Parts: structure tokens; C-alpha cells; sequence
């Protein structure tokens, strides 16, 4: 009711909650899809290598965990009478992990595809792929860190 | 009248319900269509492998069930005789978006992996256990969407 | 090509080719082929001839 | 307590209906624009190499 | 024909064409086709041969 | 995805073409063909297959290996022209682009066949019918690339490809034509590859890029090996004959251009995995045909992709080569090589 | 490209207009809520019904031509497929029946409301209900019809190769057909509690 | 003015009346054009099939008849002071058959284009074409049925 | 102003009047252009067919006359004080003949171009081309019929 707490305030929080999962899922799916094409193409000649070079799929999958963790955290913080400021912070947290996770997914997809194909020809290259994927992976972690910091302030020192 | 329950609130509740089911079908439709091309592609070359490789199609079908469950739960809460609050309206809108786009994203990955998976499985019979393992990681993307959708629905009405 | 009556068929196949060739010339010079009576042998009657 | 003195509920209803109809029309014309005639079947082509 | 000859003669082409009123029969092709009479003017021996 | 729009125009084409694919001779049928006693038996055996009555008009004593090749090929060409005639738009452009390669070979055949004094009557019977264009026989007029270009070739679809040919000598011989023939193929494939990259949708784009890539590689290796017959050639001249689109480009092509003996070429390929076995062992000619069929077989596993036209064409072309090889062995009564037909299906 | 330029231009115009109203303090003018209250509920209902049958038919038609063209193309060498594969056409056509059925059910609720009761709680609820329910049935049938149609094309082209493949691939087709039926079930649930326009 | 009869009410009736014939005309034109080329493409070699193969054009024409029928029926219910309820009924009737007939015309065109070509090479295939083509035609009929249902309620006990 | 006769009412009349001729002229222009190329491309070898091949242009020309008739009819009904209802009806009539005529224009253009090209190879195909063109031509006639019905009702019982 009060000007600081309009009845439409939860909208921004609710969109932020969904945003965390929408974009992370797209990042994880793209990373899984294009990595899978690389794995399936190489294993015809080198089937013994499959469980070693599957790693990129794990890396892509973890991006979805980030989205789930942030989405649940804001979800347990939504409320019928929450302040408008709380809504904006939750929206920022959702976008932060969401679109940053999408960026990580595209990186993992491209690097994983090329890395897996190359690793079938040159065993020395595998550790190279893992290092480059770690740098791609960390782009998701940075987004999560910002999202968690934002969410921690979503209700601190707030007044209705 | 209760200011937290304006008469336009049900609009967003139904919008979430529609988003839940429509997008889930889109995810399921892509997954089966892409997989079907792969299954049919090997048909003329190795007829034996089909019945033991419809896994992508079956898993792609589960995505529709995720959508159905959330859509049913939302439709069970909306009523003309209850003071359905605007807060509940937004929460059910997010329920639809979460499960909807999660299933759409999962369906796309299942289709892409399923196609090349079976389509090259004919060249290398040891490949199959790998295909199933990748599909599972592609599958759970949809499951995460349902989990949050159920939590949102639980809090919205309370 | 190993079935026992192959060579007997080849003779009659060659004649059939030649009859096709004759019919082509009839059409080149636009001469009507005469019509035989369809019922001069039999019509599903089982009648011996 | 009107919605607007210019963008009345009456005008908006007309416009969004018009937008829907215009969208359907554009999609329809977008398909019609892609009708290509199968010229190869209609025009005789010959060479001395074939029988 | 006239398109080719125009280039060969560098635009000095003097060229005439006349219709034949009815199809002509090409038995080796087993078809009949329309035809045109034509004439081209020049003096050079090598040009005539080409 | 691919299937949503493809059938608006190409649905009929894709269906009919795969009808032809279902008619490709299987290994079991080849085995039966190899056990004929005479060509007159081969005709009877082929009548069981998709070829049917195609020789029904040929007298017993007229059967010869050359005639079987002519009739088997003529069946393919009429089917190709039918499929092209029933097409439009981007598909029509794609099928026309397939023909250009054949008319390039006809051009070089037409010129070489008249640098040596024999009249066009023979040559036109040796030409490949898919490569016909109405001014083709006019190339018998002159023995000079400048004359041939300005009077005839400017009008052909091949005109853009001559950008590097005019630098050659003023006089034509077998060697100079072979340089021209390869220079044209280089620009043709590079142009074809760009058209595919721009105007053909997925998954045909990725599949077709693979098929043209292999085609460019095959030309590159053949050019390198053939050059070893010459005493010497400028490496910077050889580099103008190698196409840029292949899998060998740029690394292996650079080493191939500078190779001067068989060991140099063998070393040049050894760093590329897909071809590492080609020169060390066996007949090089058959290895390419083996890999070509396997790439075609993969292409058929797609659907709602126009690449099936290319796969069908190149596949059934190999079938004719198989039929004629078997026919020759039958006609010559020598059979130790008869099982060297090459077939994936 | 002209079309994408238009999209960005619309986006920029919307953002600038939003900021203009916001910064001048009149940000409450846009008021989507009032728009939903003042628009007559008959509009939402009729758009729901019309698009329900409309989009459902587009689905069936889009699927049919994908399968039909493939059946005719593949049938040239093997005419036997033409009758057996008619099942694929049926699975496409049926999603139009589902859309038709919902159009019957929803039509029963278009009574005339009393003027004093025009914008009351129940009437607005029915307005929103039939709109989204109609969109849900329509869109899901549109998606289902195309997915089944694509599957049917691969089935027909497989049958022309080996008859044993047909029964194996039809399993993918019935799996696809379920999507339209689930759409129908959700449609009947969303519209279940909606009262007639009082 | 009257709350149930705003002055703009007839617009939805008029545009719905026009929409019924416009969208069906575009559908029928596309069906006539695409299949018409197929008839020309085949008849050059097989002219005897001409009048047998013309069916797809006939069926495309029927789709326009449905559009004309609905357009006439709603037109006979227009009036200056008509209620807003009547207006949206007329819009729904016109849009239902219009959008339906548009799709039916396209399907008839694409199937008919293939059908006549197939008819040339495989004589058994003509009946196969006809069977498929009916189930494109009927999709326009379903649009007509909904239009007739909605139109039947256009004036039932409506009061200004 | 009297709310049944707003000052902006004749705007829809004017646009309806212009729309009737504009869109049909585009349809007739396409029909004349597309078939015109076919006529020229064929008649170079077969000048004897020239005045038989002209028919598609004539039929495409008729499509324009439908719009001229409707445009003139609604034109005489405009006025400073016309009812808004009259405005919508005039708009509906204009769009009806206009866009329906445009659809017919495309059909006549396509089949006309294909028809004359085929008719050069196979003289028995000309009757087929004419028969198909009539089904395309009729689509414009339906557009006219609806337009005349609407216009007849545009000014009865109005209370301006």
C-alpha cells in the first residue's frame, strides 16, 4: 500500500526469479548440444576416449546449478508486501546470473566442440582443453558471486 | 475491496498457465521431431537398431509431462469466487516461464544430441552408453525448471 | 539366367522386339493396325482350344 | 478516472485488432511472394549428344 | 549467329535474314523445325573462311 | 528447424530422388552380376534390378561393353534432367551449379580434340551430355584462348572463371590446356563453395561443405602427383592450381605446392589425419572412390536437405563404373579382377 | 536488413516513451492494470475462440502438406504406400477436430451480460479464461500438427524403402500426437470454472 | 451514446466482414497459382491428363465460396447502433473462416503442385492425390462451421 | 460534434475510396508485368501466337476495372457530416475489393506467365490456361460482390 511498497512490487522480483533459470538453461543447453555433437563425431573412431572427453558436458551442466541456486534463494525471499527496492535487487540478481551464465554456455559450447575434436588427434591437447574450459566456466561463477551479493542486500536495512 | 486483489489479477495467472503448457509442447515437439529424423535416417541401413534406440523420443516426451503437471496445478488454484491476489498472479506467471523455457531449452538439446547420437550409432555400437549419459544431463535441465515452478506455486497461495 | 527355359524365352523375346519395331514403322507412316476379335479364343470360359 | 483522453479503451481495442489482422496479412503476402515458376519443364531444351 | 558474328567482325557486320514460311523436316531427329535463310558480306579470304 | 519450410518446394524432389536411392544396386546384386557367363546373360540379370527393360531394344549381337555404358549413363542423365526440370529458385541454381563442372571438362576436351586435327563429329560423341551449351561446338573455330574467349566463352556461365587464364602463352598445346582446365576448376569450386555457404540452409550447408571439401582435396593431390612428371615447375605457379576450400588448405596445400618428389608429397600429407593412409598403401584411385562413397552414404542419412541430389548423382555415377568394369571382365573372359567393383550399399 | 531495423526502431521508441513518462513523474499513466479492467471482456473471449480454431487449422494444414508432398513424391516408385500412410494424414487432421470441439464448448458461454453487471469480477474472469485457454489449445495444436507432419514425412519415405520400417517409426508418430491431446485437457481445465457471461 | 453500444462498435463488424473474403481470397489465389503451374508443367508432355488433373484448382475455388458465404451472412447483420457484443461476434466469425481458409488454400496449393506432377509418372497416384487433397479442403469447412455457430448468436436477445 | 458524426469520420471514407483503386492497380500491374514477360519471351519464335497469347493481360486488366467501379461508388457517398458507421462500411468495401483483387492479380500473373510459355510447346494447353485463369479471375469477382453489398448498406437508416 505505502508508496515504498506498491502492490505491483513483486512483479520485478518474480521476473528476476524466472530470469535466473531462463537464461542459464539456454546457456547450459547450448553448451551441452554443441559439445555433444563433438563427442558423438569423434567417438566413432576412438570409442575408448568417450568418458574422458565427456567433461565439457559436465561443465555446461553446472551452469544450470547456478541458475537453480539463485532462483531458489530469491524465491524464498518473495512476499506479498515486499518493498519496491527489494524487487529491483532481485531483478538485478536474476539478470546477473542469467545472462552471465548464458555467456559462459556459449563459450563452453565452442571450446568444447573444438577441444574434443582436437583431443582425438593429439592426446597432449586434453589438459589444454580443460584449462580453457576452466576460464570459460569461471565467467559463470563471477555472475553467481554478484547475484549472491545483491541478494544478500535485498532485505537488509529495508523499511516497509 | 481488497487492494491486493484487483479484478485483473487472474489475467496473469492464466498467462502463466498458458506459458507452462505451450512452451513445454514446443520443447517436446522439437525433441521428437529432430530425433525422428535421426531414427528414420538409419532405417534403410540398419533396421535392427531402431527399437532399442527410441530413448531420445521417450525422454523428449517426458518434457510434456513437466508442463502438464505445472499447468494442472495452476489451473487448480484459479477460481472466480476467490480473492485471488495480484501477488499470486505474478507468482503463477513465473511458474509458467520457468517450466516453459526450461523445457524448451531441454528439448532443443535432446533433439540435437539425439539426432547425431543415433545417426552415428550405426557406425560404432559401443557409442550407445555415451549417448544415454549425455541425454540425462540434457534432460535434467527441464527438471530444474519444474522444481522452481513447484516452489513458486507453493509460496504464491500462502 | 539359370532357369531351365531361359533360351526358349530369348527366342520369343527377340520376336517380340521385332514386332515392337514393326509397330513403330506403322506409326511412322500412319497406317492403321488391324483389330483382331478379342473373343475368338475364349473369355474366361475354360473352353479348350 | 479514465484511461486516457487520447488513447481511450475504444481506440486501443481497434488498434490491437488491426495489428493482429495486419500481421496475418503480412505473413500471407510473405508466402505469396515466394511463388517461383518451374521454368525448366515449360521450355524445350535439346542437344545433339542424347539419343 | 549474328551475336557471335558481330564480335568477330568488330561491328562491321552486314547481315540479312529471311523467313521460311513452313517447318522443315529433320528425319534423323524425327522432328520438324522452322528455319531462316541468311547472308553475310565480306571480302577477306580468311574472314570468309572463319 | 530444417523440416518446417523445406517441403514448400522441395518435397516432391526429395521424395522422388530417394526413390532412386532405393534402387541403387546392393552388394548381393553385384555378386550375382559377376557370375554371368556372357553379356547376353548380364542383360537378363540386370532386367531383374531397377534398370529393368532399358536394353530391351538392343539386338543380341549388338551387345557390347561400350553400348551398355552408353545406355546405363543415358538413363541417369534423363532422370537428372527430369529432377532439374521439376525444380525452382535456389534449388534450380544448385542443380545448375552441378552441371558447370561437366561443361568445364567439355571445354578442355573440345579444345584439345581440335588442337590435334580431328573434326567435331567425333568429339561431340565423346562429350558429356550434362555439360552441353549451345555454343560449345563453336569452340572448334580457333586455336587461341583470346579468340575463343571473346567470340564464345564470354556468353557462357563460365565467363567469370577465366580471370587467371589470359596470362598464359599465345599458343595452345596439351600442357597449356591442362593448366587452363585446372585454373577453371579452382575458381569454379571456390565460387560453388561460396554459393553453398550463403544461400543453402542447414543441414545441407554443413553436409555440402564437406562434400565439396573432399572434392577440392582430391584435385589437389592429383595435381601434385601429376606435376611430378614434368621436369620442373614454379611452386608459385602450382599454387594457382590448388583450390582454397579443401581440408588440406592452407598448411598442406603450401607444402604440396613446394614438393618436388613423391617423398615430399607423402610428407606433406602425413600431418593430415583423414588422408594419412592414401599414398603408403594400395591403389590411390580406388581409395578416393572408397572415401567418396562413404561420404555420400553419410549424406543420405540426413533428411530435408538438398544434398541428397549430390549424393544420388555421384553415387549412381559410381554404379555405372561398377557395371562397365564387370561387363568388360565378362566380355574379355578374364575375371581375376572382377570383384574390384566398389560399393558401400 | 529492413525488418530488423524496424524491430529495433520500435524497441527504441518504446523505451524512450517509457522514460519520458517516468522522469516527468507521470509514470503511473501507462497503467496496464486499468487497461485490463476497461477493455470489454467480449474481445478477449472472441479472440480466444477465433484463434483457437484458427491456429488449430494452421497446424493441421501445415502438417498435411509436409506429409502429403512426401507421400506423393515417394509414391512415384512405390504406389503401395499411398493408402497405408493415410494414417499420417489422419494424425494431422485430428488436431483440427480438437480445435473445433473447444470452439463448440466455449461458444456455449457467450451469453449477453446485463449492463450494470458488465465489468464485474465473474465476467472479467470468464473473459481472461477463454482468451488464454483458446490460445493454449490453438498454439499447442499448431505445434503438434507440425511435429506430427514432419514425422509423417520420414515415415512415408521409410515405408517406400522397406515395409518393416513403417510400424517401427509410427511409434514416434503416436508419441507426437499426444501433445495435441494434452493441450485439449489443459484447455478444458482452464475453462472449467468459468461461468457464463451473467 | 450508450455503454453497450459505443459509436465505434460497427468497426469490428465491417472489418470482420471484409476479413472473411480477403483472407480466403489470398488462400484461394495461392492454391490456384501454385497448382496451376504444375498443370502447365505436366500437360506439355501429357496433354490428355489436363481435365483430369484440374481438380486442385476446383478445390481451391471452394475455399473462396466459404469466405463469400460467411461474408454475406455477417453483412446482413450490420447496423449503425449495433451492440458491442454483436460486433465482436461478427469479428470472431469473419476471423475464424478467414484464418482457416488461408491455411487450407496454402495446403491445397502445395499438395496439388506435387500431386499433378506425380500423377504424370505413376497413374495409380492420382487417387492418392485426391484422398490427401480432401483433408486439406475440409480444414476450410471447419472454419465455416465455427463461423456459422458464432453468427447464430449475433442477434439472440441482445439489447442496446 | 454529434458523437455519431465525429469530425474524423470521412477519413475512413477517403482511405476506403483510395484503397479500392490502389490495391487493385497493384494487382493488375503485377498481372500485366509477369505475364507480359512470358508473352515477349515466347513470341520472338512464335509471332503467329501473339494475339492469342494476349488474353492473360486482358483479364489482369479487368481486375483494375472492379476497383474503379467500387472507388467511384463510394466516392459519391462522402460528405462533411457523414456518420462514422458510413465511414467503416466504406473502408470495408474498399479493402474487400482491393486486397481480394490483389490476390487475383498474383494468380493471373503466375498462371499467365506459365501458361503462354507452355502453350508454345503444346497447342492443346491453351484451353487449359484459359480455364484456370477463369477460376483465378472469379476471385476478384467475389471481392466485388462483397463490396457492392456493403456499399448498398452504407447509407440506409443512418441518422446523421
Amino acid at each position: 500500500m505505502t508508496e515504498l511498497c506498491p502492490v505491483y512490487a513483486p512483479f520485478f522480483g518474480a521476473i528476476g526469479c524466472a530470469s535466473a533459470i531462463i537464461f542459464t538453461s539456454l546457456g547450459a543447453a547450448y553448451g551441452t548440444a554443441k559439445s555433444g555433437v563433438g563427442i558423438c563425431a569423434t567417438c566413432v573412431l576412438r570409442p575408448d576416449l568417450l568418458f574422458k572427453n565427456i567433461v565439457p558436458v559436465i561443465m555446461a551442466g553446472i551452469i544450470a546449478i547456478y541458475g537453480l541456486v539463485v532462483s531458489v534463494l530469491v524465491c524464498y525471499s518473495l512476499g506479498q508486501k515486499q518493498a519496491l527496492y527489494t524487487g529491483f535487487i532481485q531483478l538485478g540478481a536474476g539478470l546477473s546470473v542469467g545472462l552471465s551464465g548464458l555467456a559462459a554456455g556459449f563459450a563452453i559450447g565452442i571450446v568444447g566442440d573444438a577441444g574434443v575434436r582436437g583431443s582425438s588427434q593429439q592426446p597432449r591437447l586434453f589438459v589444454g582443453m580443460i584449462l580453457i574450459l576452466i576460464f570459460a566456466e569461471v565467467l559463470g561463477l563471477y555472475g553467481l558471486i554478484v547475484a549472491l551479493l545483491l541478494n544478500s542486500r535485498a532485505t537488509q536495512d529495508v523499511v516497509c | 475491496s481488497n487492494i491486493y486483489a484487483p479484478l485483473y489479477a487472474p489475467f496473469f495467472g492464466f498467462a502463466g498457465c498458458a506459458a507452462a503448457m505451450v512452451l513445454s509442447c514446443l520443447g517436446a515437439a522439437i525433441g521428437t521431431a529432430k530425433s525422428g529424423i535421426g531414427i528414420a535416417g538409419i532405417g534403410t541401413f540398419k533396421p535392427e537398431l531402431i527399437m532399442k534406440s527410441l530413448i531420445p523420443v521417450v525422454m523428449s516426451g517426458i518434457l510434456a509431462i513437466y508442463g502438464l503437471v505445472v499447468a494442472v496445478l495452476i489451473a487448480g488454484n484459479l477460481s472466480p469466487t476467490e480473492d485471488y491476489t495480484l501477488f499470486n498472479g505474478f507468482m503463477h506467471l513465473s511458474c509458467g516461464l520457468c517450466v516453459g523455457f526450461a523445457c524448451l531449452s531441454s528439448g532443443y538439446a535432446i533433439g540435437m544430441v539425439g539426432d547425431v547420437g543415433v545417426r552415428k550409432y550405426m557406425h560404432q555400437p559401443r557409442l550407445f552408453v555415451g549417448i544415454v549419459l549425455i541425454l540425462i544431463f540434457s534432460e535434467v535441465l527441464g527438471l530444474y525448471g519444474m522444481i522452481v515452478a513447484l516452489i513458486l506455486n507453493t509460496r504464491g497461495s500462502e | 539366367f539359370q532357369r531351365t527355359f531361359v533360351n526358349e524365352i530369348r527366342r520369343l523375346d527377340n520376336v517380340e522386339r521385332q514386332y515392337r519395331y514393326f509397330y513403330s514403322l506403322l506409326k511412322k507412316h500412319d497406317i492403321k493396325l488391324y483389330e483382331g476379335d478379342t473373343d475368338k479364343y475364349l473369355d474366361g470360359s475354360g473352353e479348350l482350344y | 478516472d479514465i484511461l486516457s483522453s487520447i488513447w481511450t479503451e475504444g481506440l486501443l481495442m481497434c488498434l490491437i485488432v488491426s495489428a493482429l489482422l495486419l500481421f496475418i496479412l503480412i505473413v500471407a503476402l510473405s508466402w505469396i511472394s515466394n511463388l517461383d515458376i518451374t521454368y525448366g519443364a515449360l521450355e524445350k531444351s535439346t542437344n545433339p549428344i542424347k539419343k | 549467329l549474328e551475336q557471335i558474328l558481330w564480335r568477330v567482325l568488330r561491328g562491321n557486320l552486314f547481315f540479312k535474314t529471311v523467313e521460311i514460311e513452313q517447318p522443315v523436316y529433320d528425319v534423323k531427329t524425327r522432328e520438324y523445325k522452322h528455319k531462316n535463310a541468311f547472308i553475310v558480306f565480306s571480302h577477306g579470304d580468311l574472314i570468309i573462311k572463319r | 528447424m530444417e523440416g518446417v519450410y523445406f517441403n514448400i518446394d522441395n518435397g516432391f524432389i526429395e521424395g522422388v530422388v530417394r526413390g532412386y536411392r532405393n534402387g541403387l544396386l546392393s552388394n548381393n546384386q553385384y555378386i550375382n552380376l559377376t557370375q554371368c557367363d556372357t553379356l547376353e546373360d548380364l542383360k537378363l540379370q540386370l532386367s531383374s534390378t531397377d534398370y529393368g527393360n532399358f536394353l530391351s531394344s538392343v539386338s543380341s549381337e549388338s551387345l557390347t561393353t561400350s553400348l551398355i555404358q552408353e545406355y546405363a549413363s543415358s538413363k541417369l542423365y534423363h532422370e537428372f534432367n527430369y529432377i532439374r526440370d521439376q525444380s525452382s529458385g535456389s534449388t534450380r541454381k544448385f542443380m545448375d551449379y552441378i552441371t558447370y563442372g561437366y561443361m568445364i571438362d567439355n571445354v578442355a576436351l573440345m579444345i584439345t580434340g581440335t588442337i590435334h586435327d580431328r573434326d567435331k563429329g567425333e568429339i561431340l560423341q565423346r562429350c558429356h551430355p550434362l555439360g552441353w551449351f549451345d555454343t560449345l561446338p563453336t569452340l572448334s573455330v580457333a586455336t587461341d584462348l583470346e579468340s575463343l574467349y571473346e567470340t564464345v566463352l564470354v556468353d557462357t556461365p563460365l565467363a567469370p572463371y577465366f580471370k587467371n587464364c589470359f596470362d598464359t602463352a599465345e599458343e595452345l598445346d596439351d600442357m597449356n590446356i591442362e593448366i587452363i582446365r585446372n585454373k577453371l576448376y579452382k575458381a569454379y569450386l571456390e565460387d560453388f563453395y561460396n554459393f553453398v555457404t550463403e544461400e543453402i540452409p542447414e543441414p545441407a550447408k554443413e553436409c555440402m561443405q564437406t562434400l565439396l571439401g573432399f572434392e577440392a582435396d582430391r584435385r589437389s593431390i592429383n595435381i601434385a602427383l601429376n606435376s611430378l612428371q614434368s621436369s620442373d615447375i614454379d611452386p608459385d605457379l602450382k599454387s594457382d592450381l590448388l583450390p582454397n576450400i579443401g581440408k588440406l588448405y592452407p598448411l598442406a596445400t603450401f607444402h604440396l605446392a613446394q614438393a618436388q618428389d613423391f617423398e615430399g608429397v607423402r610428407a606433406a600429407l602425413a600431418n593430415v589425419y583423414e588422408y594419412r593412409g592414401f599414398l603408403e598403401t594400395g591403389n590411390l584411385e580406388d581409395h578416393f572412390y572408397q572415401l567418396e562413397m562413404e561420404l555420400c552414404r553419410d549424406a543420405f542419412t540426413q533428411q530435408f536437405a538438398i544434398s541428397t541430389v549430390w549424393a544420388w548423382m555421384k553415387s549412381k555415377e559410381q554404379e555405372v563404373r561398377n557395371i562397365t568394369w564387370i561387363a568388360e571382365c565378362i566380355a574379355q573372359n578374364q575375371r581375376e579382377r572382377i570383384n574390384n567393383y566398389i560399393s558401400v550399399y | 536488413s529492413f525488418s530488423h531495423f524496424l524491430y529495433y526502431l520500435v524497441l527504441i521508441v518504446v523505451i524512450v516513451y517509457g522514460l519520458y513518462k517516468l522522469f516527468t513523474g507521470h509514470g503511473s499513466d501507462i497503467n496496464f492494470g486499468k487497461f485490463l479492467l476497461r477493455t470489454s471482456p467480449y474481445m478477449w473471449a472472441n479472440l480466444g475462440i477465433a484463434l483457437c480454431v484458427g491456429l488449430s487449422v494452421v497446424g493441421a494444414a501445415w502438417g498435411i502438406f509436409i506429409t502429403g508432398s512426401s507421400m506423393i513424391g515417394a509414391g512415384v516408385r512405390a504406389p503401395r504406400i499411398t493408402t497405408k500412410n493415410l494414417i499420417s494424414i489422419i494424425f494431422c487432421e485430428v488436431v483440427a477436430i480438437y480445435g473445433l470441439i473447444i470452439a463448440i464448448v466455449f461458444s456455449s458461454k457467450l451469453t449477453v451480460a446485463t449492463a450494470e453487471n458488465m465489468y464485474s469480477k465473474s465476467n472479467l474472469y470468464t473473459g481472461y479464461s477463454l482468451f488464454w485457454a483458446g490460445i493454449t489449445v490453438g498454439a499447442s495444436n499448431l505445434i503438434c500438427g507440425i511435429a506430427v507432419g514432419i514425422t509423417g514425412a520420414t515415415a512415408a519415405i521409410s515405408d517406400a524403402a522397406d515395409s518393416a520400417l513403417f510400424v517401427k517409426i509410427l511409434v514416434i508418430e503416436i508419441f507426437g500426437s499426444i501433445l495435441g491431446l494434452l493441450g485439449l485437457i489443459v484447455g478444458l481445465l482452464m475453462a472449467g470454472k468459468a461461468s457464463e457471461f451473467q
